[PDB]
DNA sequence: ATCAATATCCACCTGCAGATTCTACCAAAAGTGTATTTGGAAACTGCTCCATCAAAAGGCATGTTCAGCTGAATTCAGCTGAACATGCCTTTTGATGGAGCAGTTTCCAAATACACTTTTGGTAGAATCTGCAGGTGGATATTGAT
DNA sequence: ATCAATATCCACCTGCAGATTCTACCAAAAGTGTATTTGGAAACTGCTCCATCAAAAGGCATGTTCAGCTGAATTCAGCTGAACATGCCTTTTGATGGAGCAGTTTCCAAATACACTTTTGGTAGAATCTGCAGGTGGATATTGAT
């Protein structure tokens, strides 16, 4: 009688594999799905879910503010110049934009 | 006299303390109303797909989610309400 | 008497709204115009609190957006103020209108 | 009854990325908003992927193919890796 | 061997609205492709009306509200007409 | 044996149509009348471009629909503009226009 | 005693020929090459459907002269007639193609 | 046993005749110098960025003969649907 | 660029409610175990469809000359839109009461899924037709020079 | 305004490729009968969401003054278009050897289908915290005058 790991931690995850795998069989993607997808899929999301982590705190404590908000996420991204295609067509609640100013706008001397 | 349709009520300063988030030094008389043009036709088709889905689901309340569904259908895919 | 000359506060009050992060238009003149596009669809209709911010957010950033793209085209012909000519334009390259 | 999130999963490796950083509960909000499009995006490109070839099932191949489209140049590696690397991982299940 | 087509039908309604008119093989082709491409739009945008209500099954309600949201006005419009009673003159025959 | 698609005064294959719907995974389940509906819209639409591309082969002196005149079809008329905006037309050409500004005077 | 036209109204005279036509305007074999080329250099030792090269070639010109309108709006909206760079890079930029 | 030869430099093959062809098409009375280069400059970007999923599509289905359709999967993966060649 | 002067910013400090995080239990997933079913990987192999290759030609690119007309640069009047104080009002805010609905259990009839068995419509080459692309020369129009 | 110089239009011809037709063999609907879930239809709540309700806050409209910008007008250098002569290379066509689909078959390795056993992911209260909301006071920027 051998008794419970979850998949997720036989594959190295916070990210959670099981769940995953439920929603890809219920999501109509296709008839059946492969044992190593959900895991390599929730690799990913959990990676991709890091990489913004990482950077936008990194912004967020440049803010001089302790946590993260919707400000700090969009300084990330839009900062990013690999994720700003990834999300490119995509609108951050409560962002802002980037402060920029045209060259030709500004005073003279 | 202010019998005046609330696409008015998007008063002039506020329809464009925008435009400085957006980026602009100075701003036309004509541009208000353009703008005005603009913001309606945006939010009309968006609102019309969003409510298709609402009578789809058999509801009588729009909630975010058909919104959401919504913007992602146009091509303006917004995060933080549910998708 | 003594003060600003003109264009100076703009730049001031661009970097202060480039700086937040708040909604711009406000909400009630926003919800009743947000229902009255609304009922023109479906009749007896209501709204969550949140489906509002919702439209509200999807807006003002898509106005916003609508341009950093046109003060270009502004910029583009030798100009600094944006007219509705501009607008336009950058309507058209976007595929909204021609 | 209650909805499901990917919040834990977020504000853990959240925690693990930031020791000292927690997070926002709209920012929570946009975070997870995030992952799910990710996900569909994924998730469809490889069922579509699945579907040209006439091939009935969807393995972590498609997956992989579909990050190769999908995500932008280094971004892209790093993710392929991440995944190959937790999926070796799991087949270790001794 | 055994690829096929919609060109058979298009060349059916081709008879239909121009009898003496006809149809290039490279302007067939374009047809199908217009065919196909709006077969899936409409069955997609389908499919996850259904999933976005939880429902497992695309009823010929969902075939429509997806007509609605896809076409543009009029054409949308008559389609609906078109379209809603291609069903009755099939569940009134028995 | 009769079937569905002239069961429904449809030319196109309600039959087929269904099974299409077999493999987008569109969903676990298939209603009776979607494949109907729908295969219907794809008459009915297939059917509306014909016509207006008949007309410019027929504008263009010719008996066979070139993609040409698909083309001259789609762009020409508005609400299949919009539907058909993101999409080429293969061996298509643009529309004749030029603007304004450029014309000699 | 010999000349024939005016600078700019030939110019005109070739809009109007090639917007009446659709024949593809790159030379075929040009494009092949380039077309494997960039092919090659991305995986090696590759082959090509005739058919495939086609579509690539239809696609590209439908892309690129789609742009030389949305360009020549912008030259027009600048008071000028002529297209230069500036006005590419402000099409695509609009167009959100990230130049 | 027999390879060649290479493929170097042929961008330079869309030649500049050509480049102004497709610009009158696209409606445009008069081109600057600097255009023509600019041009292979956003043909090459937009050629690659289709034959690299092209070709990603190729290598997924392990041929090694790019078809018309892993085109046009790629081309409407971008979002630019190509009618007329399989889908 | 400096001097003097309104006028706006920006760190430094700080205590608190509104949030964020932490704790303490419960169905619902996920994970197992055992049992079956199947999709598609390997292994031939038939057969297109690709890659070169050559020859000749004539379409088309290239490189050069010459000028016209476009882009750019300066100047300048006038009118538009920015800047602000001013003064009145719409919007905010804070709960709140109650009907209105979405959210769900529970429970069957209707609708769809399987698994075969005829039966027929669609497809792939071969059999006829026959638009129209391309080559004309004759006309009309447009263009550009006196 | 006339007159020469092309170029565009446009009707007729005609053999050929590409369309249309016609016949014959097989995958795919359709037809039956039995096998399983679902999406309501009735019955019921919780929770948001509407309608008021009422104090004050700043926000908006309004009107005034001036600056600077945008639009126009002229001038000019030089760049880009039109024309030609020259000659390369693409285009055509036709042949041919072979790599590589793709079409079939065969047999595991892998996924699914049920049945219970654990475990976790998420709630609603209970226990901690930090930007804020706001008060300064010190510098940076901006402006008009020397
Ligand atoms: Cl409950
Ligand atoms: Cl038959
Ligand atoms: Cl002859
Ligand atoms: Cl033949
Ligand atoms: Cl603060
Ligand atoms: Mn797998
Ligand atoms: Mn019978
Ligand atoms: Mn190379
Ligand atoms: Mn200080």
């Amino acid at each position: 009688r051998a008794k419970v790991k979850s998949r997720s931690s036989r594959a190295g995850l916070q990210f959670p594999v099981g769940r995953v795998h439920r929603l890809l069989r219920q999501g109509n993607y296709a008839q059946r799905i492969g044992a190593g997808a959900p895991v390599y899929l929730a690799a990913v999301l959990e990676y991709l879910t890091a990489e913004v982590l990482e950077l936008a705190g990194n912004a967020a404590r440049d803010n001089k503010k302790t946590r993260i908000t919707p400000r700090h996420l969009q300084l990330a991204i839009r900062n990013d110049e690999e994720l700003n295609k990834l999300l490119g067509r995509v609108t951050i609640a409560q962002g802002g934009v980037l402060p920029n100013i045209q060259a030709v706008l500004l005073p003279k001397k | 006299k202010v019998l005046r349709d609330n696409i008015q009520g998007i008063t002039k300063p506020a329809i464009r303390r925008l435009a400085r988030r957006g980026g602009v030094k100075r701003i036309s008389g004509l541009i208000y109303e353009e703008t005005r043009g603009v913001l309606k036709v945006f939010l009309e088709n968006v609102i019309r797909d969003a409510v298709t889905y609402t009578e789809h689901a058999k509801r009588k309340t729009v909630t975010a989610m058909d919104v959401v569904y919504a913007l992602k259908r146009q091509g303006r895919t917004l995060y933080g309400f549910g998708g | 008497p003594h003060r600003y000359r003109p264009g100076t506060v703009a730049l001031r009050e661009i970097r202060r709204y480039q700086k937040s992060t708040e909604l711009l238009i406000r909400k009630l003149p926003f919800q009743r115009l947000v229902r009255e596009i609304a009922q023109d669809f479906k009749t007896d209709l209501r709204f969550q609190s949140s489906a509002v911010m919702a439209l509200q957010e999807a807006c003002e950033a898509y106005l916003v957006g609508l341009f950093e793209d046109t003060n270009l085209c502004a910029i583009h012909a030798k100009r600094v103020t944006i007219m509705p000519k501009d607008i336009q334009l950058a309507r058209r390259i976007r595929g909204e209108r021609a | 009854s209650r909805k499901e999130s990917y919040s834990i999963y977020v504000y853990k490796v959240l925690k693990q990325v930031h020791p000292d950083t927690g997070i926002s509960s709209k920012a929570m909000g946009i975070m997870n908003s995030f992952v799910n499009d990710i996900f569909e995006r994924i998730a469809g490109e490889a069922s579509r992927l699945a579907h040209y070839n006439k091939r009935s099932t969807i393995t972590s191949r498609e997956i992989q193919t579909a990050v190769r489209l999908l995500l932008p140049g280094e971004l892209a590696k790093h993710a392929v890796s991440e995944g190959t690397k937790a999926v070796t991982k799991y087949t270790s299940s001794k």
